[PDB]
RNA sequence: AUGAGGUGGCAAGAAAUGGGCUACAUUUUCUACCCCAGAAAAACGAUAGCCCUUAUGAAACUUAAGGGUCGAAGGUGGAUUUAGC
């Protein structure tokens, strides 16, 4: 029941990312050290780029979490500017005033 | 003003006072060292007249009280910027050229250190480097400083240059003098033949030697000069810098080693780095311990009112408000009785 | 009620408190770094590693015990301690004394009276104020007043007045 | 949760593979988030797949096992 | 502005304010005791009671600067004026006795006059009669006078003529050759007359 | 570079206090800042980011 | 299927034009210092290009930073036009 089919994509991708997070840890490990044997490093890198696409974190995006905007959206809130300035305006968000000096 | 000229007789009863210098002196001992704007003061006013102040009363002092037989005795002029240490090492420098003395003069340490476009490597020790456009303008100094002295004292050593060329036992030191100002390539050899040359000699009472060194802080410092590759380069691969040490060392007897810090001009010291382990390092004072410190400090009233009263005499103030009483306070105030403040003032003004 | 800042605990003790001898202090010194505050006399110690707050308290205790344990405690490469690794300048052996008892020899050589020796020179008083003022320029800060003591000494043992 | 140490034992006492476990132990115990278990999880993980990887790190000349 | 409208320009005279109380008029006296119950703003940082001060240099100084770089200004100002000190002084002593009495040594009497030789008495100014504006001469007040002065000689300082030679050096001559009557900023000023008797044909345009 | 006593103090020191005490560079000091914090997937604030 | 999902890929310059950054230097440039210095000065002048390294990332010729390499156009600009009390 998200609010679009990209929300729906970004939410299975944060569920596959956190799932894949571990092994994605230690293969990276491995491959981001001069210590070990660089045949090492290469297996790891093949084995890091054979996991899913989906579990890779950086394809993860930062939507607004009720709008689905894909830009401006305020991460201490994770609200768009929109709904940002909505509910700041109506006076919903506790300590948030119009900034005037 | 004193009608004392000589640069001996003149002392406590003398403090406050000027003192003159002739044009052929002031030619002679000082073709070099003399502070820049002092030198445009000299040529503006055609005469050249040092207020005898506390701190080179109390340096010649002790020259005159030096006793040759012991260790060369360093000395060290320090104080806040612009006190007027060069130009006390100067009026000294005059006294003991007066007095006859040999006067190696290191116009300034810190122009060996910066800002050197030919820098070469040394034939004589393939580890050190060369400047020689600077060791070939000291030696035209020095040679003008000391071309009495020069002819009568020998050298006593056999010093090759080329693969074919050298200097002989007994031979003038004006030979050496005169193939390192010739021939640039060989001018920091003759200049390391001339100071080690002087100090042996100075030891055997051939004369007495005054090593008068300003800005000495910048031996023991660090170098603005970066090798072919952008390496950086420490004063003791600099072969002058390596010599310079050397003489500045007690070892020998026969004359005195005194020198002045001078931050302006130093590298990698703060502004208001004035005292001496400030502007030496550890490795610095270390070296020139021990060492007597003398203390130049601002203007006192009396000083500065001596000041004041040869400016306008020479008419240099000329400011219609300077001469009041209102205007000298002011003056006062805007320099803190420095000297090098208040000339800078006194110009303008 | 979770925070994750709640997890850290400091532990500030005043090495004076402690019970250490000077070699121990110095090494502890060092082996601290910055986390010692000499202005204050204060070893701080901040724990964030464990989880749990008592975790961390216990974590800095045990830092505590290991450091003044290894602090009394004394290793063999510690006897290669170079003139740059002291913090408190010592006169005894030093450039600063070899230079004024060199001085020393020649003047009394060119006096012409062997009459001299190391212990002879450096027992008379003077030598002793010249080390005083050394030490306290070298260690304590510098000053006009320093600066002229040091000017003092040097000219009576140099017997420049 | 600070000495990992002892979790080690099973890698070689020396060698690349002992220097990158030293640098993986000291990070886990750096780590406050984690729990013991999931440190011990870390490690063994590593101890697995080298086990697996020792072919490649015998023909590198790295023992292992 | 952050002064409200109440507030007044301070004074900066030792002078004034150590006038004897005798000798003021009524309206003085009534000013003063105005100015004692009134708002004065803070004493700029650009001016004090000092003798020395002089506001035409300070002008100067700042027509001179570029980017707030007061001090750079400042040392260059000081710069010409040591400069120019110097020249006199070269030439007060290699010259005999009889001229050393018209030689000027005086670096304030010599900007001060250079500047006032340099100020252009008639300014062309556009007039528009019937909708087409000419250039008719027109007399001009002080302050545009001496502001025109003022940025004729920085601009012929700052032309580019004068390759890899310093400000004070460039100015100080510039100045000197004013004083004498002389240089590019006279002829420019002469030729700003010019053009203006030239065009004086066209003075009736003038209204005012 | 260092003198032997202070590198083998500082040696100590990182000892005593949990850091790396074999030499490394800072390509393999990735490994240490990599396990030393939760990765950005594992942060709550990523995996639980939507409502 | 104008819906959903997956792989790959475009996002360039003939050229014009808008805004900004860099400069055309001597009130400049480099060094030290943060304002009493020493050198440079036909050199000044790229954050452009090419090569290398590094940071992030699974993926970097194409993203960013650093270094090396090159020292280019340009020499205060037409009518016109922008902002500032
Ligand atoms: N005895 C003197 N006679 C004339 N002028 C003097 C005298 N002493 C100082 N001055 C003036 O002060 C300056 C000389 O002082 P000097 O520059 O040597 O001072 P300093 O304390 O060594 O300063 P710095 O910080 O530059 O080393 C010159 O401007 C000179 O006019
Ligand atoms: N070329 C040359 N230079 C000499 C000679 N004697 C002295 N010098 C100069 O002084 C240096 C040698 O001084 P010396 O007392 O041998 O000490 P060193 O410099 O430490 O070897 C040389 O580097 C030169 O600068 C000589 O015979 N030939
Ligand atoms: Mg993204
Ligand atoms: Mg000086
Ligand atoms: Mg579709
Ligand atoms: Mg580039
Ligand atoms: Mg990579
Ligand atoms: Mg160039």
């Amino acid at each position: 029941h998200y609010v679009d089919w990209r929300m729906w994509r970004d939410v299975k991708r944060r569920k596959m990312a956190y799932e894949y997070a571990d092994e994605r840890l230690r293969i990276n490990s491995l491959r981001k050290n001069t210590i070990l044997p660089k045949i090492l490093q290469d297996v790891a890198d093949e084995e890091i780029a054979a996991l899913p696409r989906d579990s890779c974190p950086v394809r993860i995006r930062n939507r607004c979490v009720m709008t689905s905007r894909p830009r401006g959206v305020k991460r201490r809130w994770r609200l768009s500017r929109i709904v940002f300035r909505h509910l700041a305006d109506h006076g919903q968000l506790s300590g948030i005033q119009r900034a005037t000096w | 003003r004193t009608n004392e000229n000589d640069p001996a007789k003149h002392g406590d009863q003398h403090e406050g006072q000027h003192y003159n210098i002739s044009p052929q002196d002031l030619e002679t001992v000082f073709p070099h060292g003399l502070p820049p704007r002092f030198v445009m003061q000299v040529k503006t006013f055609s005469e050249a007249c040092l207020m005898v102040r506390k701190p080179a009363l109390e340096l010649l002092h002790y020259l005159k009280n030096t006793s040759f037989a012991y260790p060369a005795i360093r000395y060290l002029l320090y104080g806040e910027k612009g006190t007027g240490k060069t130009l006390s090492l100067c009026h000294v420098i005059h006294f003991c050229a007066k007095q006859d003395w040999l006067i190696l003069h290191i116009p300034d340490a810190h122009l060996w250190v910066k800002n050197c476009r030919d820098l070469l490597q040394s034939s004589y020790n393939k580890q050190r480097f060369d400047q020689p456009l600077e060791a070939s303008t000291w030696l035209k100094n020095f040679k003008t400083t000391n071309e009495r002295f020069l002819n009568q004292i020998k050298v006593q050593e056999k010093y090759v240059w080329n693969k074919r060329e050298s200097t002989e036992k007994g031979s003038p030191l004006g030979e050496v003098v005169e193939q390192g100002i010739t021939r640039v390539r060989n001018a920091t050899d003759a200049v390391g033949i001339v100071l080690k040359e002087l100090k042996r000699q100075s030891s055997l009472g051939m004369f007495h030697l005054l090593v008068a060194v300003d800005g000495i802080n910048a031996l023991w410092g660090r170098t603005t000069l970066k090798r072919e590759d952008k390496s950086p380069i420490a004063p003791e691969e600099l072969a002058l810098v390596h010599n310079l040490r050397k003489m500045m060392k007690n070892d020998w007897h026969g004359g005195a080693i005194v020198s002045a810090l001078s931050q302006t001009g130093s590298l990698f010291k703060p502004r208001k780095a004035y005292l001496p382990q400030e502007l030496l390092g550890k490795e610095g004072f270390d070296a020139l311990d021990p060492f007597i410190p003398i203390l130049v400090s601002n203007y006192n009233p009396k000083e500065f009112e001596s000041c004041i009263q040869y400016y306008l005499e020479n008419n240099w103030l000329q400011h219609e408000k300077a001469p009041t009483e209102e205007g000298k306070k002011e003056l006062l105030f805007l320099s803190n009785a420095n000297p090098s403040l208040l000339e800078r003032h006194c110009a303008y003004l | 009620v979770r925070n994750p800042r709640a997890r850290v605990v400091v532990l500030r003790v005043k090495l004076s408190s402690l019970n250490l001898d000077d070699h121990a202090k110095k090494k502890l010194i060092k082996l601290v770094g910055e986390r010692y505050c000499k202005t204050t006399d204060v070893l701080t110690i901040k724990t964030d590693r464990c989880p749990l707050r008592r975790q961390n308290y216990d974590y800095a205790v045990y830092l505590l015990t290991v450091l003044y344990h290894e602090s009394w405690n004394t290793e063999e490469w510690e006897k290669s301690k170079t003139e740059a690794d002291m913090e408190e300048y010592i006169w005894e052996n030093s450039s600063s004394e070899r230079n004024i008892l060199e001085t020393l020899l020649q003047m009394k050589a060119a006096e012409k009276n062997m009459e001299i020796n190391k212990e002879e020179l450096l027992g008379t008083k003077e030598i002793e104020e010249y080390k005083k003022s050394v030490v306290s320029l070298k260690n304590e800060e510098e000053n006009e007043n320093s600066i002229s003591q040091y000017k003092e000494s040097v000219k009576r043992l140099l017997n420049v007045t | 949760h600070i000495f990992l140490e002892k979790h080690l034992e099973s890698f070689p006492k020396q060698g690349p593979i002992r220097h990158f476990m030293e640098l993986v132990t000291c990070g886990l115990s750096k780590n406050p988030y984690l729990s013991v278990k999931q440190k011990v999880e870390h490690i063994e993980w590593f101890r697995n797949y080298f086990n697996e990887k020792k072919d490649i790190l015998k023909e590198s000349n790295i023992q292992f096992n | 502005s952050r002064y409200s409208p109440e507030f007044k320009d301070p004074l900066i005279d030792k002078e004034y304010y150590r006038k004897p109380v005798e000798e003021l008029t009524e309206e003085e006296k009534y000013v003063r005791e105005l100015k004692k119950t009134q708002l004065i703003k803070a004493a700029p940082a650009g001016k004090t009671s000092s003798v020395f001060e002089d506001p035409v240099i300070s002008k100067f100084t700042n027509m001179m600067m570029i980017g707030g770089n007061k001090v750079l200004a400042r040392s260059l100002m000081i710069q010409t004026l040591e400069a120019v000190k110097r020249k006199q002084f070269e030439k007060y002593h290699a010259a005999s006795a009889e001229e050393q009495a018209t030689i000027e040594r005086n670096p304030y009497t010599i900007f001060h006059q250079a500047l006032k030789n340099c100020e252009p008495m008639i300014g062309l100014v556009p007039i528009l009669k019937g909708g087409r504006f000419y250039q008719v001469p027109v007399p001009l007040p002080d302050r545009r006078r001496r502001f025109l002065a003022m940025k004729w000689m920085i601009t012929e300082c700052r032309d580019k003529k004068h390759q890899r030679t310093l400000m004070p050096e460039k100015l100080s001559h510039k100045l000197l050759e004013a004083f004498h009557n002389q240089g590019p900023v006279i002829k420019r000023k002469h030729d700003l007359h010019k053009m203006a008797e030239a065009n004086r044909a066209l003075a009736h345009y003038r209204w005012w | 570079s260092l003198s032997e006593y202070a590198f083998r103090m500082s040696r100590l020191s990182a000892r005593l206090f949990g850091e790396v005490t074999r030499p490394t560079n800072s390509k393999s000091m990735k490994v240490v800042k990599l396990f030393s914090e939760l990765p950005l997937a594992k942060k709550k604030e990523t995996y639980d980011w939507y409502p």
